[PDB]
């Protein structure tokens, strides 16, 4: 058709990407609600956003004002209460609905070939979202801040000749102080900008070739668009995550969070039980469960490497769980075993929690391990079972 | 002659919305 | 419902100024029945009933 | 009267679970024995102690639902209100044979009667 | 008068009588002293965990 | 008839959503309560030659 | 060691304040604050807490400007460049004991009493705990001892504590002839220091209650508008070549 | 880089809370991830009772 | 790359159709068709979380008791 | 210069004073304005990109 | 906004630096773009040598 | 490199070298040359509206 006149807005050079990218693109009619996760990640990171730029009006990153800036916050600006909780517990949201989002793509193996890039911007996302989180928790400077800062920077030390060196560049000095606090928070105002940009670049690696579906097979003969029934499935979603987030805000603020970082920091006494948030406990007991400081700083890295390895296995053809018994169990084990991790490292570090660390991190590595035979061995499954 | 009504239907839609995002009662 | 749509609904103007309307209204009537359940369910632990209230030396 | 005891609710309700199973599977022990086995089967013994172990699980496993509710919804009842009184566990009577018989009777007519007797039950104590 | 969580600590004390009855087999098994690094600590505070969930419940009744 | 009408009850709570969280953070901007507690006061001066002003 | 380490664990009390539709108990903190005033002040600051917050909450504007006016602030320098004092207003912080850490420290054998503004945020099952560390000075078991200048409490961590024994049976007296014996008194206080910790508390349970209600409902109308969108393909027939 | 408490471990001299690392009451490392013993600096007498460090 | 399909598809109006009651509609058969096809991945999720924490709890019972004079 | 160009809003009639104090976070340019102008420049350039 | 500079102007009284608004011996706009004369707060004279505001 | 290494200073004033007064005023308040023609702009009308 010879297009002289103008059809649809939608349609038109104004409207034509965003119509293409976001209304009209072919989507796999049979995606479920474990599909509607990217976008509450999405709208997750917005609110993290918006709520941080408001607070950024009435936060000093100063060691003799920060943790009095935020009672402030708390206390004596309008609806800074809601500010604050919404940061805080959406930190926690924004890792729940990634963590949900990274298990489906594991359970359906939507990591898995043409899907790799996507997997593997999805890997560095988290490695940000990880750093940010982190970083932001510094910024109210309680114990848990101060003492939580201080043993990150010193993972660097794991580094033989210039270890030392690098702890000492990060810190701005020879122990964590003010210097810490006031870079930390201009990585915390950049890092969610860089958040928004790789998410974007996920995105556009996901439409290379669309949406992995529930059976893992090829989809092209049953799309239909986005808008309107995801976008009204995402909606429902929307709205459930909306009353789940709701609960915690109002009724559940201090829930997940640990009363130590109510009391400001205090360079001179480490508190007797100093843990990260509940979203960095699985790394924390990786970490703890290797008796070496490389080798569990190495451990660390490890776990990262086998994320990003994971789509550049030699694996057979089938995809989705659901018509692969072997890697669904060991899926499921898998996800006991993470929620053990997460559990040990909430624990002090002494027996029988040693022990359980240890075999529960070789679980973990077992998983990536375990998966390129599968793939092997289950090559021969067609020629195997015969009609 | 919808085109006139139609703006008065935006313009009442309109009037609606303002009084209800400020909701100026304490000012009237 | 066909004879509240013929008022309502015919137009979009009218439906969106209705939904600004029950906006307005709904969260008022609401938030006035949270309050009243809040009363009753807290009697006598009000600020407003402190016996001493003004009675500082 | 009641001072022998340490309690635990996640303990109560698993313990629960456990006291159903074993009940069901006792109570379907004798259900199996006391009835006929089909005259198809008179001659050949295996599948009349498959049907007694089905028996036995299945109403293990009713029983456990039944033994595990109530307690769990009669602590979920007195945790949240924070009240001890015969009110709580009506409540769980009730929505544990209501919820599992009426799963297994497939008629809310039965359910609401099989809620109502296990109030009263749960009551009377 | 008289303090209603000392006295509602003495009437919760027949719901404690295993716990009490072991610590007081703790004190006469450590009345000699071994150095003095026998202690009863464990099981007083297994007598007091008792004593505490019977108390706390009933004690705000009679506070205003 | 009755879908539309069904709908615009959770439109209704949409907008009232969507309200709250804008002016949540318009007000939020708005002058805090430290500020507001130090807006009125006195003070007492003295005299001053002619031809001159203090400030 | 093993279990004196970490301490006694504290029980679950009842508290006014508890449940997703309950609110202080407004007497009770004004009974708490002055258990605060006439017992903990003398060593514990408040440094977040000024006295217009308790205007609405446990007095009024006028009680709260006569209680700041009985104290003296430290103000200036004036024209001439000295500091001077002058009576407290409503916008003064509550004043603080001791002039800095180290001379709290040096009033109380080296240990650094704690800001109680935000103590039952800042330590697990805080209302509980501090409640049943206050009612809970008692005679250490037998074979522990304790060094002299601490005072056993099962509840601290480690048992010895530097705070002694301060809810002693009519140590205050109350305006409302509420009699104060030391679980009176505990309760109340800890009312008041949970007011001080959270004051948002009463709003943010209503914002709560209100907004998750219309969110239930936005809930099921985002169902139903799911499934009227996607009815069309749930019931479609279709009908293809293909057997096996 | 954590503080290690002292009176707690498995061998009477500190515990660090942070990953468990064990040091006697010389403070040598004894158990846990940390490679190195407690870091002594100068220090030396004036009397009886004032040290220099 | 478009595929080449060969297929009739008839469709009835959404306004012609009962929306919700479908949710509640045979719920015993999906109880059973949740129950009967999860039940070994659910017990490969909750045993091993559910074991090892009842053996974290006996140890350090144990170790407790093993402790005290 | 800050006290000039927030005032600017005070132009406006009926809300002028209310956006000009609304604006500054106070009764003057003060410590409130310096941390929202601070929060509002780290964010304009990534809008300006 | 801005703060007008004593002794200045061509009419006596105050000169702003800002716009040039011009202010006379009473706190009067005379030229410029300010529309109003400076603001006249409540002080009194409890003696021939104290005011107060 | 010129503006930076030897005139840092020429393009800017040097009263924002004083630190900030809000009871004196200083008898010249200019903005960044770059705003200048609006600020002239803005001047000129001797209506503040
Ligand atoms: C929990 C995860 C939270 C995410 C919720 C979102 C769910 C979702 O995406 O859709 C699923 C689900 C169905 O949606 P769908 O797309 O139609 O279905 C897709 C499924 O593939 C439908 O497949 P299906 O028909 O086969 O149904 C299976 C379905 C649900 O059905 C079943 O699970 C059936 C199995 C029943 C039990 C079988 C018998 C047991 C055997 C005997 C005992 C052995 C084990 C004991 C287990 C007993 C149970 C506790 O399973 C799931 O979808 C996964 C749920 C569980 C995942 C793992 C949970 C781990 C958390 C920790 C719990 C346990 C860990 C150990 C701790 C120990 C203590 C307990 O959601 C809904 O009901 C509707 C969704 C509406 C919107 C919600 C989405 C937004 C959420 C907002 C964010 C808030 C956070
Ligand atoms: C002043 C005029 C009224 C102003 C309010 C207008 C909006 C009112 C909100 C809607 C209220 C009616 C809700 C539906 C009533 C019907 C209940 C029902 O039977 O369920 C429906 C489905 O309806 C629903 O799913 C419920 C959706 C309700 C949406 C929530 C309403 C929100 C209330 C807003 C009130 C304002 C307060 C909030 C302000 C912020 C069944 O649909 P089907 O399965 O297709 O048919 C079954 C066949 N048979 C009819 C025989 C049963
Ligand atoms: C980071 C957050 C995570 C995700 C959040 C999701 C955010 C996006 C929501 C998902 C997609 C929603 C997009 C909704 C647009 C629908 C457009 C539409 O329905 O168009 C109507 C009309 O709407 C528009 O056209 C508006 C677009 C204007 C162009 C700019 C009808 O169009 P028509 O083709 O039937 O006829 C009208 C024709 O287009 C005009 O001539
Ligand atoms: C599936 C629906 C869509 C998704 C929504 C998810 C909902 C499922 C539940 C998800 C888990 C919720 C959070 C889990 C932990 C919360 C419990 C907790 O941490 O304890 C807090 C307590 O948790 C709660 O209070 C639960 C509140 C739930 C909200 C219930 C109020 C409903 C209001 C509207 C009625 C809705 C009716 C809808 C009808 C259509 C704190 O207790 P406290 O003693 O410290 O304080 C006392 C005070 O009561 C709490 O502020
Ligand atoms: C985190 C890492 C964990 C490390 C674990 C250590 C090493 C173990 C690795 C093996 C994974 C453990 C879980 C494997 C068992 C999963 C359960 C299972 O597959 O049982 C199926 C039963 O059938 C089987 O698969 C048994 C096969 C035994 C293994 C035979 C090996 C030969 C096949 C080799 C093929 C290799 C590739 C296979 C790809 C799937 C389920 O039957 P169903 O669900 O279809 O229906 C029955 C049920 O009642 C209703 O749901
Ligand atoms: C032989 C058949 C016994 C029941 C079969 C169920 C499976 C074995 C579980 C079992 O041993 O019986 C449990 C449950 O079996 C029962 O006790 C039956 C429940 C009786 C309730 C009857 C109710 C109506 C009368 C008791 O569990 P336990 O052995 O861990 O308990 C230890 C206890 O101190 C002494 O055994
Ligand atoms: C002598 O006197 C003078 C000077 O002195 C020396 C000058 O220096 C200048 C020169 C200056 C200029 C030319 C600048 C003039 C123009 C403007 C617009 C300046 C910029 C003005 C601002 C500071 C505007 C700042 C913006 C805000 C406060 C925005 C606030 C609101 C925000 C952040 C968000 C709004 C909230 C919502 C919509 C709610 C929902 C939000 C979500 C994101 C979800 C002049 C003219 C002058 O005469
Ligand atoms: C550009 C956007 C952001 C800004 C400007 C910002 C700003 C801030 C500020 C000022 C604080 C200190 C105040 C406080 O503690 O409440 C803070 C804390 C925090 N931020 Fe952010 N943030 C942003 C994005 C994010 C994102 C994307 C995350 C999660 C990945 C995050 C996680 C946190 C966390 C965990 C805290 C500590 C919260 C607490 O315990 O109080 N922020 N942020
Ligand atoms: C800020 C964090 C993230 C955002 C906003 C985001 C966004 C999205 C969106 C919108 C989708 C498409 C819809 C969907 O499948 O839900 C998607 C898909 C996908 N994401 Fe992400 N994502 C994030 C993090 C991650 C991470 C951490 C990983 C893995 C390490 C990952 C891997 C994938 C994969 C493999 C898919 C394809 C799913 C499929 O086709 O089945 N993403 N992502
Ligand atoms: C009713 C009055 C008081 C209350 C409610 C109160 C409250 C508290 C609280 C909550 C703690 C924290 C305990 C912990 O860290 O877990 C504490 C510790 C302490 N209090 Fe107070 N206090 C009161 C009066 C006093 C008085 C009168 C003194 C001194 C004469 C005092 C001195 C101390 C000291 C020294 C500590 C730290 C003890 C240690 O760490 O070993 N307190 N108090
Ligand atoms: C008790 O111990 C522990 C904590 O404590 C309570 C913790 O919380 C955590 C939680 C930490 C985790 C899971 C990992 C954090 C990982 C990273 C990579 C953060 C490191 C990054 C930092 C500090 C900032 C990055 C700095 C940059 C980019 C410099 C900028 C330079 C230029 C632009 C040139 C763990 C493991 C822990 O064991
Ligand atoms: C068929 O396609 C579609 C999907 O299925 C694959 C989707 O999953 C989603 C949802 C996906 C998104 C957008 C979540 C990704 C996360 C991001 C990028 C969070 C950051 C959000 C921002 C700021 C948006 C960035 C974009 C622009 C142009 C900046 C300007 C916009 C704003 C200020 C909001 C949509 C809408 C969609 O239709």
């Amino acid at each position: 058709t010879i297009r002289n006149q103008r059809f649809s807005l939608l349609k038109q050079p104004i409207s034509s990407t965003l119509n293409q990218h976001l209304v009209d693109y072919p989507t796999p009619s049979n995606l479920s609600y474990w599909w509607g996760f990217g976008s509450l990640a999405g709208i997750c990171l917005v609110i993290q956003i918006v709520t941080g730029v408001f607070l950024a009006m009435h936060y000093t990153p100063h060691v003799d004002l920060a943790f009095n800036s935020v009672e402030h916050i708390m206390r004596d600006v309008e609806g800074g209460w809601l500010l604050r909780y919404m940061h805080a517990n959406g930190a926690s949201m924004f890792f729940i609905v990634v963590y949900l989002h990274i298990f489906r793509g594991l359970y359906y193996a939507s990591y898995s070939s043409p899907r790799e890039f996507v997997w593997c911007l999805g890997v560095v996302i988290f490695l940000l979202m990880i750093v940010t989180a982190f970083i932001g928790y510094v910024l109210p400077w309680g114990q848990m801040s101060f003492w939580g800062a201080t043993v990150i920077t010193s993972l660097a030390s794991a580094i033989p000749v210039v270890g030392d060196t690098i702890v000492t560049w990060l810190w701005g000095g020879f122990s964590v102080d003010n210097a810490t606090l006031n870079r930390f928070f201009s990585l915390h105002y950049l890092l969610p900008f860089i958040l928004v940009g790789a998410s974007l670049l996920h995105l556009a690696a996901l439409h290379q070739y669309g949406s992995n579906n529930p059976l893992g097979v090829h989809s092209e003969m049953d799309k239909i668009a986005f808008y309107p029934y995801f976008y009204v499935k995402d909606l429902v979603g929307w709205v459930a995550f909306a009353i789940f987030f709701s609960i915690w805000i109002f009724y559940a603020p201090n829930v997940l969070g640990h009363p130590d970082n109510y009391i400001p920091a205090n360079p001179m006494s480490t508190p007797p039980h100093i843990v990260p948030e509940w979203y960095f406990l699985p790394i924390y007991a990786i970490l703890r469960s290797i008796p070496d400081k490389a080798g569990g700083v190495a451990a660390i890295a490890l776990v990262f490497i086998c994320l990003l390895a994971l789509p550049f296995f030699k694996s057979m053809y089938v995809r989705s769980s659901s018509f692969r018994p072997i890697y669904q169990g060991m899926f499921w084990l898998l996800l006991a075993d993470c929620l053990l991790l997460g559990w040990i490292g909430c624990q002090p570090v002494e027996a029988p929690f040693v022990t359980i660390g240890q075999i529960s991190s070789l679980v973990f590595f077992l998983f990536f391990a375990i998966t390129p035979i599968l793939g092997r061995v289950g090559r021969g499954i067609p020629n195997s079972y015969t009609d | 002659t919808i085109d006139i009504q139609a703006a008065a239907g935006w313009g009442i839609a309109a009037a609606a919305g303002a009084i209800w995002v400020v909701q100026p009662f304490g000012w009237i | 419902f066909e004879g509240f749509y013929k008022l309502i609904m015919r137009r979009n103007s009218v439906y969106v100024t209705f939904i600004i309307a029950g906006a307005f209204f709904g969260e008022r009537a609401v938030d006035y029945g949270v309050h009243k359940l809040w009363e009753r369910n807290n009697v006598g632990k009000r600020y407003e009933d402190i016996s001493v209230l003004g009675q500082r030396p | 009267r009641y001072l022998e005891e340490e309690d635990g609710p996640l303990m109560k309700t698993i313990k629960g679970s456990i006291t159903g199973f074993g009940a069901g599977t006792i109570y379907g022990t004798i259900l199996a024995t006391w009835k006929d086995v089909p005259r198809v089967e008179r001659n050949v013994a295996l599948p009349g102690l498959i049907r007694t172990l089905k028996m036995m699980g299945t109403h293990g496993l009713t029983f456990a639902a039944i033994g595990g509710v109530y307690i769990g919804v009669e602590q979920l009842v007195q945790n949240f209100r924070s009240k001890r009184d015969f009110y709580n566990g009506a409540i769980g009577g009730f929505v544990a044979g209501a919820s599992v018989l009426g799963y297994r009777a497939r008629s809310i007519p039965t359910a609401i009667a099989a809620g109502a007797t296990l109030a009263v039950t749960s009551a009377l104590i | 008068v008289v303090d209603p969580k000392k006295y509602l600590e003495e009437s919760c004390k027949p719901k404690c009588v295993k716990p009490l009855l072991e610590y007081q087999a703790c004190v006469k098994r450590i009345q000699g002293d071994d150095s003095g690094h026998k202690h009863c600590t464990g099981q007083y505070f297994d007598y007091w965990q008792c004593i505490d969930k019977c108390v706390a419940p009933k004690l705000f009744a009679k506070l205003k | 008839a009755f879908a539309y009408f069904v709908l615009s009850g959770g439109r209704f709570v949409y907008a009232s959503v969507l309200r709250l969280l804008v002016l949540k953070l318009i007000v939020s901007m708005s002058a805090s309560k430290d500020v507001l507690a130090l807006a009125s006061l006195e003070v007492d001066l003295g005299s001053i030659e002619p031809g001159t002003t203090v400030t | 060691a093993d279990e004196a380490e970490h301490g006694l664990e504290c029980p679950n009390y009842p508290w006014p304040h508890e449940g997703i539709l309950s609110s202080y108990d407004h007497a009770s903190i004004r009974r708490g604050h002055q258990v605060y005033q006439q017992v903990c002040a003398s060593c514990h600051s408040m440094s977040l807490i000024s006295y217009r917050d308790l205007v609405g909450v446990a007095y009024t504007e006028e009680e709260a400007k006569a209680m700041a006016a009985e104290i003296e602030v430290v103000d200036g320098p004036n024209d001439e460049g000295e500091m001077f004092t002058r009576p407290g207003k409503l916008s003064d912080r509550l004043p603080e004991p001791y002039s800095n850490e180290s001379a709290a420290r040096f009033a109380n054998g080296g240990a650094y009493p704690p800001d109680l503004s935000l103590v039952t945020k800042a330590r697990h099952n805080g209302q509980n705990y501090v409640f049943a560390l206050l009612t809970g000075y008692r005679d250490p078991p037998a074979g522990i001892s304790i060094r002299e200048g601490l005072h056993y409490n099962p509840y601290f961590p480690g048992g010895a504590i530097a705070m002694p024994k301060m809810l002693n049976d009519e140590a205050v007296e109350y305006e409302d002839g509420t009699p104060a014996t030391e679980a009176q008194m505990g309760k109340d206080v800890v009312s008041f220091l949970s007011w001080a910790a959270e004051p948002e508390m009463e709003e943010r349970k209503l914002m709560g209650f209100k907004w998750i209600f219309l969110l239930s409902l936005a809930l099921l109308q985002a169902a139903y508008y799911r499934r009227l969108k996607w009815s069309v393909l749930k019931s479609r027939k279709l009908v293809l070549d293909v057997v096996n | 880089g954590c503080i290690p408490l002292p009176n707690a471990g498995d061998y009477g001299g500190w515990f660090c809370p942070c990953h468990g690392s064990h040091y006697d009451i010389s403070g040598r490392i004894r158990k846990g991830p940390a490679p190195y013993n407690l870091e002594v600096p100068t220090y030396s007498f004036l009397e009886e009772n004032k040290l220099l460090i | 790359q478009p595929v080449k399909l060969k297929a009739v598809v008839y469709a009835l109006s959404p306004f012609q159709q009962k929306i919700m009651t479908g949710l509640w509609k045979d719920l015993p058969e999906k109880i059973h068709h949740k129950v009967s096809e999860n039940w070994i991945s659910a017990t490969l999720l909750v045993t091993p979380v559910v074991g090892t924490y009842w053996y974290a709890q006996y140890f350090k019972e144990q170790e407790k008791l093993e402790h005290r004079f």
